[PDB]
C-alpha cells in the first residue's frame, strides 16, 4: 500500500531584482528561509511571527483542517496608515471592517490583486512614502520596468 | 479555461458571497418526520339535499386530525354550454364550521368566488374551475360530480391540522346550505328550468391518522392553534349614477388583527357578475352580435378583466377618523395591490387592498386591528354610469373616469376581512380565544 | 480525485524571468582545418555490360565521404526508350572494409531508396545524373555520375578514417548489369552497334590538419552507421479471378530503423506498376499503338495507385499484429507523407520503426536479432482490369488492378539498420555480426 | 502491437537507447528576447527610370535590421514568353554601403546565378513569381514584382545588421537600373516605342529590440562573420566549329572563399546561359518553321540541357597547382550542387565549392585566397560544331560538343563568396580585411 | 473575364468582373497556448 | 430623391513621450468636468 498526501504546498525562491530580494509578483512574500514564496493559493500558517500565526504578514486564515492550507495566500490586514485603517492604494479593501464579520471574513480584508510583493508609494506623509506597513525598496516612476515602488511584504 | 476559468476568477466582491462558506447547494439534508397516513372518509349528512335547503353532518372521528375537506355534488345541465358559470360553488351557499357549539368560521359561495379571485391562480384556478364547472362545451342534460374543496384553515395545511383527538368532548360539524337556485342548472336568470335535477350530495374528510407517541401528544396536550377567520357582512352599493360619480362611507363592523379587506360589487341576480353587460364578446349574453343583450351575461364568460366594466373610481380606509393611506384608483386595487402580494390575476370588478406583507400566506406578516380601531369605514368613489352598453364603440373607446349605464344594475357590496384568532384546545375541548 | 491540484491564478506571472538568448546575433562555430579533394581511382577488371570490376580508395587524404561513380552511356534508340540507365547499369555495388562486408547496394535498391527518399529539384537533378532528360536522341552522349549511398557517402559526420585503419584496406567492388534498357537493349531485343561504357570512380577525401588528423591516427573511433539488409521473393502473383495472399518470412537481424519494398518485372527496370492504355502507363498508351506488354520506359514510373498490386499489408512479429491491417495506399501514401515527407511512386512501400527513417539520428528502431518471427503479409489486389481500356482502368474500384499487373512477379525486400563500425589499432570491423 | 517492438530488447539497443540522453517525447524552449518586426519604406534619391542609378538611406527607425525588398512596378512591352525575370534583369546592380566603405555588391547576373544554384523547389518558383510574369501575361500587363536583396544581413536573423551601434554611420544602397529590360522597354536589340518606366520603392524590415537587448547593442563591441562577394566579368575564350578553346583566367580573389561560381553567357540576352537550338524551348520558335538561332525563347531562356551548355571541363590550379583533377563541366554543373546544396542547376552555370555546405551561413570549410599569390580558373570549351538549327543534329549528339550558337556565349562571369568581418565599434562600422 | 486579352493583359488596381463571386471572407489566426496534465486530469491554462 | 448622409467621426489622439504615458497609465485623476443638464417645455403660449 503507498501512503496518501495532503495538501503539499508548492513554495518557489525570492529572486534578486538588484540590491535586495524579492519575492516574485505571482507569489506572495511568505514567512521566510525554507519556505519564503507561497505559489499556490493556500498555504502552512507559517509558525514564525514577532512568535504567532497570523498568517503570517500576507495570507490570512480560512475555515479549514491540514495547517498546509489554512492561511489564503492575497491579504493583509487594515494596516493602519497615517491617520485612518485604509489598505494601501494599490489594495483592495474588502468591507470586511472587523465588527460585521466572523473571525475568518474579518481578518480577509485587503484583496491584494495583482500586488502581492510590490505596491505603489503614497500620498500620506505629504512625501510620497513607502506605505507604513512596508519595506522601502529603492525603485521610482522613472526606473522602467519596475512599476514597484518602496515596498515589500 | 472551461467551467474552472471561472472559479479562479475570485476577489474581494466574492468574500461576501463565498468566503468563509457555511452552506452548499449540492447537499439536501430532510427532516425526519413522524409516521402517518392519511384517508378520505365519507361524512353522513342530516336533512334533505336539494336546493335551497340546509343540510348538516357532524365530523366522525375516523382519524386524529382533520385536514382537506371536499364537497361534492353532482348536478346536471338545465341548457346548453355557456349557461352556467362555477354552479357548484353557486350552489353551495354557504359553510359554517362549529366547534363545540362555537362558530369558528362561515364562508359564503361569494367568498368562494372571491377567494378564488384573488388567491387561487394559473392551472390551478383552471383546475379548480373544472372541479366546480362544465369547462369543455357540454350540453343540456349533461352530467358531471364537482367537488368543492373547502377553504378553512385546516384545509389549507397540515400545520393546522384540526386535533380532532385533543377535542374528545366537543364535536364538530359542518352546516351546509345549498341555494334557491344555481344558474344554468335550475334557473335560467329568473326562469325556472322545468325538469331540472335536485343535486346528490357528500361530504368527504381527510382525517390523518397518527402513530402512538404523537397520537398520544396530541391526544394529551394542550394546543394552541394560530389561525385564520373570514368576516364578512353585505351592504348596498351606492350605486352610481349614469348622471354622476357617487360616493359611500360604509362602516366596517370588523374586528381582531386583519391580514386584508377584500371586496367586490356586484348584481345578486348572476353569481360572479362584479362587472357591467356589455355588447362587446366578454360581456354579455349574445355579445357581439344582433341578438346581444345587456341585461343578461353569458353565464360561461361572466367574468372579465376589462376594468372599463367595473365601478369603484377610488377608495381608501380611514381608521378612527384617519386617512389609513391615500386614496387610490379602483384599478389600483384591482390589478396593483394582488400583483404586490398575491401573484395572481384579479378580475374586474373584485378589489384587495392588504395590511399583511405576505397575505396568500399563513405566516403571520403584518395585521390591522381593528378590535383597537373604534370606527373603521371604507370610503368608496364610484364611476359615472354614462356609456351606451350596447355600442362597442362607446364600451371600449371610454375614459378612466367612466363606466357602462349597465353597471348601475352591480347594486350589492361585499366586504369581507380574513383575520387571526386563536383555536384553543385543552382537556377534550376548545373554542377560538377571542370573542371580537 | 483526492489528489492535489493546483488554481493557477499567476502560475506563469510566477514562472517568469530573465531573456536567455537573443535571436538577432548569432556566434559562428569555429570549426577544424581541412581541405575537400576529388581524387579518381584506379578500377580493375574490365568495365563493360556484366563485368564485375573493384577499386581499393586509395590513401590520399585522412577521411573519405562522397563517391561518385562516372558512367558514359549512348542512347541505343530515341527519347522514350531509358529509364535511369546509369542506376540501371550499376547493378550493384559492394563495401568491404578490412576484408568484411560492410553494406552492399543494388540498382533496385538505388531506385527504390530514390523513389522513396529524394525528393523535389534533388530527385529531379539526381535524374538529370543518371538519365536522358531533355528528349535527346539515339547516339545521344552523355556522362552521368551516380552517388553512392553508403553511411560516408551521406554526411562528414560518418566520414570513414582511412587514415585510422593502416593496416585495412576500403575496397568497393561493383557489378555492372548485363542489359541496360534503351542503352544496349530494348526489353529483350539487343541493340546492333550499342558502345560500352566507360567507366570512373571518384572519392572525396578529405585533408585534416596536424591536431584532428593526428586524433583520427592514433585513437579507436565508433561510428554508428547504417546497413542495408535484403533479398528478393517470388510474389504470390494475384490473377483475374482472385486475391492472393502471401506469409512471407523476414530474414532480418539488427536494430532496424525501416522497412521498404516493392514489387517489380525483372523485365524491365524500375517497372513497379502495371501497364496500361492510358497516358504514360506503357509504350504508346493513349493511341491505338498502345501496348500493355511494354512500358513507356521513359515513363516507367507512376503515381497512379490504380496500376499497383498491394491491396493491403501487416507485419508480424513473433508471429503477432505488430499494427493494424492497413491498405497498400497507406504504405505508398501514408507513411511517407508521416516519415519522409516526399511522394512515394506507385508500387514502392514503406513501414517505418522509427519517428524520422530519412534521417541520420536514431529515433526508433525494431531489433529483429530479438525477433523469434518476422513475417511480412500480403494481400493482393484481383488482377480483372483490362488494361487496353482506359475507361476500365480509369474507372475502376479499390480492391482491384490491372490484368497486366500479374507480370510483377517479383519482390524486394530492403532494411536498413543501425550497426556500428568500429576502428582500433589500424584495423576495424562491424560491432555486430547479427 | 508496439509492445511487441519494446520487448525486443538487447545488446544491439545499447548504443542507440542505453543509457538516454534525451527524450523525443518532450520539446525544451529557450526564452528569447522579445522583440518586434516591423516594414517601413525607404525613400528614393534620384530619377527612377531605365538607365539611372538611384539610391536610399535606411533610416534608424528600429535597432536591426535584415530582409530588404525592392518593389519595381514594370509593364509587358509584348506578349507571354518575351521577358524573362524582368525585375531581376532591371536590377543591373546593388552596392551596400556603410559608413561610405563598400561593403558589398551584387549583380543581376549574380542574382541569376544565385538563383541557379542556390533556390529550389517551391522557394524558386515562388522567387520567380515575383521577378516576372509566370500565368501567360500579355502585352500591357503591369504588375508590382519584388526583389529581395541577397546581402549577408538579408538572409538570417542572425546577421541583423546594428543599425542602433552604428551612431555615426549610414547604411546605403546604390541600385542601378538596367538601360534596357527584355519584353519590358526593349525586345533584343530593339526599342519598343511606348514602354513605361519603372515604378520603384524599397522596404526594410526592421527589428525593435526591448531594452536590454538594446542596451547591450548600444554599449558592447561587436563583430559580425558575413559574406562578401567578389566578382569580375572576362572574355569566354571563344570555342568554334573546328575547335576546343581553352583558357587559364587568373582568379583575382581574396579572403576565405566558401566557393566559386560561374557562367558563360551572351550579354545581348539576360540570363541566356546556353547555346540556342531549333529544339523547344532553346529558342525563339523553336520546334517550328519560325524558329531562329539568334534569339531565345526568353520565357525558356534557362533550360536543363547541357547539350547547349559551352563548357566541356575544368578545373582550379592554386600557384600553378591543382586543386583536383580535371572534371567536365556536367560535373560542375549537376555533381557540385546535388553534394553541396541539394537543388538544380540549370546548364551553363557551374559551381564549385571549398566547403561542405556552402549553402549555409556557418562557415565550413574554404579556400582563402589572400594566401594564394596566384589562382587560376582553368576551362576547356567544347567543340562548335552542332547545326542548332537541326533538332536532331542536337538532340542525338556527343560529350564533347556543342551548338555553333554556343560561340554566342562570349562573356565569363566568375564570382567568389568569401567571409569577411564587420567589426562594431564606438558608433562606426566597417570591415576587417581590405 | 470571358476575354483573356482582358484578363491576361491588365494592371495592377483591377481584376474579373466575376470577383465579385469571392463574398466569403476567412480569417485565421494561430497562437501559442499551455495544457497541463496533472494528477490524472487537464485542459488549458487560460 | 435626397441622398442619405455620410458619416465618419474622428478622434484626435494624443501621444505622450515615456514618463508620461507611464505616470498616466498608473496614477489616479481626478477632473472637474462640465455637463449640460437640459429640461425642455412647453412655453406658455404667447398670446396676441
Amino acid at each position: 500500500v503507498v501512503k496518501p498526501q495532503g495538501y503539499k504546498p508548492e513554495f518557489v525562491n525570492r529572486v534578486n531584482f538588484g540590491k535586495f530580494w524579492a519575492c516574485p509578483e505571482g507569489t506572495t512574500d511568505w514567512g521566510s528561509e525554507d519556505k519564503q514564496c507561497l505559489v499556490s493559493q493556500y498555504g502552512p500558517m507559517m509558525w514564525r511571527n514577532k512568535w504567532g500565526w497570523s498568517c503570517p504578514a500576507g495570507s490570512a486564515p480560512n475555515n479549514s483542517d491540514d495547517w498546509n492550507q489554512k492561511c489564503v495566500q492575497g491579504y493583509s490586514m487594515k494596516k493602519l496608515i497615517d491617520g485612518q485603517w485604509r489598505c494601501t492604494d494599490t489594495e483592495i479593501d474588502t468591507g470586511k471592517d472587523w465588527s460585521n464579520s466572523d473571525w475568518f471574513t474579518a481578518q480577509q480584508q485587503c484583496d491584494r490583486g495583482n500586488n502581492k510583493v510590490f505596491t505603489r508609494r503614497m500620498y500620506i506623509d505629504g512625501k510620497w512614502q513607502c506605505p507604513d506597513g512596508t519595506w522601502d525598496t529603492g525603485f521610482t516612476w522613472s526606473d522602467g520596468e519596475n512599476g514597484g515602488k518602496q515596498c515589500k511584504y | 479555461a472551461g467551467g474552472l476559468s471561472q472559479l479562479v476568477a475570485y476577489g474581494a466582491q466574492d468574500v461576501y458571497l463565498t468566503g468563509n462558506p457555511q452552506i452548499t447547494f449540492f447537499k439536501t439534508v430532510y427532516r425526519r418526520y413522524t409516521n402517518f397516513a392519511i384517508e378520505s372518509i365519507q361524512q353522513t349528512i342530516n336533512g334533505s339535499v336539494g336546493f335551497g335547503n340546509k343540510v348538516s353532518t357532524q365530523i366522525s372521528r375516523n382519524g386524529d386530525l382533520i385536514t382537506d375537506i371536499v364537497v361534492e355534488f353532482v348536478l346536471t345541465k338545465g341548457g346548453n354550454g355557456g349557461t352556467t358559470y362555477y354552479p357548484a360553488e353557486e350552489l353551495l351557499q354557504d359553510v359554517e364550521l362549529e366547534i363545540g357549539g362555537q362558530r369558528i368560521d362561515k364562508h359564503y359561495n361569494d367568498w368562494f368566488r372571491t377567494y378564488d379571485a384573488l388567491f387561487r391562480m394559473n392551472d390551478d384556478r383552471y383546475n379548480y374551475r373544472r372541479m366546480t364547472d362544465w369547462v369543455n362545451n357540454e350540453l343540456v342534460g349533461a352530467q358531471k360530480r364537482f367537488y368543492v374543496p373547502l377553504i378553512f384553515f385546516f384545509n389549507q395545511t397540515p400545520g393546522l391540522a384540526l386535533p380532532l383527538i385533543a377535542l374528545q368532548y366537543h364535536e364538530v360539524k359542518l352546516y351546509f346550505t345549498l341555494a334557491s337556485q344555481v344558474q344554468g342548472v335550475n334557473y335560467n336568470g329568473s326562469s325556472a328550468i322545468a325538469g331540472a335535477a335536485q343535486p346528490t350530495m357528500s361530504v368527504w374528510v381527510d382525517y390523518i391518522f397518527l402513530d402512538t407517541q404523537e397520537r398520544t401528544r396530541f391526544a394529551q396536550l394542550p394546543h394552541e392553534y394560530l389561525i385564520e377567520q373570514l368576516q364578512f357582512t353585505g351592504s348596498e352599493t351606492a350605486t352610481p349614477s349614469a348622471t354622476t360619480q357617487a360616493s359611500q362611507n360604509i362602516r366596517l363592523n370588523f374586528n381582531h388583527p386583519t391580514k386584508y379587506l377584500a371586496w367586490n360589487f356586484n348584481n345578486p341576480t348572476n353569481y360572479g357578475q362584479y362587472t357591467a353587460l356589455a355588447n362587446i364578446p366578454g360581456a354579455c349574453s349574445g355579445a357581439g352580435t344582433a341578438a346581444a343583450t345587456v341585461t343578461t351575461p353569458d353565464y360561461g364568460n361572466t367574468g372579465t378583466y376589462n376594468e372599463q366594466l367595473a365601478v369603484l373610481d377610488s377608495a381608501k380606509i380611514q381608521l378612527n377618523g384617519q386617512d389609513r393611506f391615500a386614496t387610490r384608483k379602483g384599478s389600483y386595487f384591482n390589478k396593483v395591490q394582488p400583483y404586490q402580494s398575491i401573484g395572481g390575476v384579479t378580475p374586474a370588478g373584485v378589489y384587495l387592498y392588504s395590511f399583511a406583507l405576505k397575505p396568500a400566506g399563513r405566516q403571520p406578516s403584518g395585521t390591522c386591528n381593528f378590535s383597537r380601531i373604534d370606527n373603521a369605514t371604507l370610503s368608496l368613489t364610484y364611476k359615472t354610469c354614462s356609456i351606451d352598453a350596447t355600442s362597442p364603440a362607446a364600451v371600449l373607446g371610454n375614459t378612466e373616469t367612466v363606466t357602462a349605464n349597465t353597471a348601475t344594475l352591480l347594486t350589492a357590496l361585499n366586504i369581507y376581512a380574513k383575520n387571526y384568532n386563536v383555536l384553543r384546545i385543552m382537556s377534550g375541548m376548545g373554542g377560538l380565544a377571542y370573542a371580537n
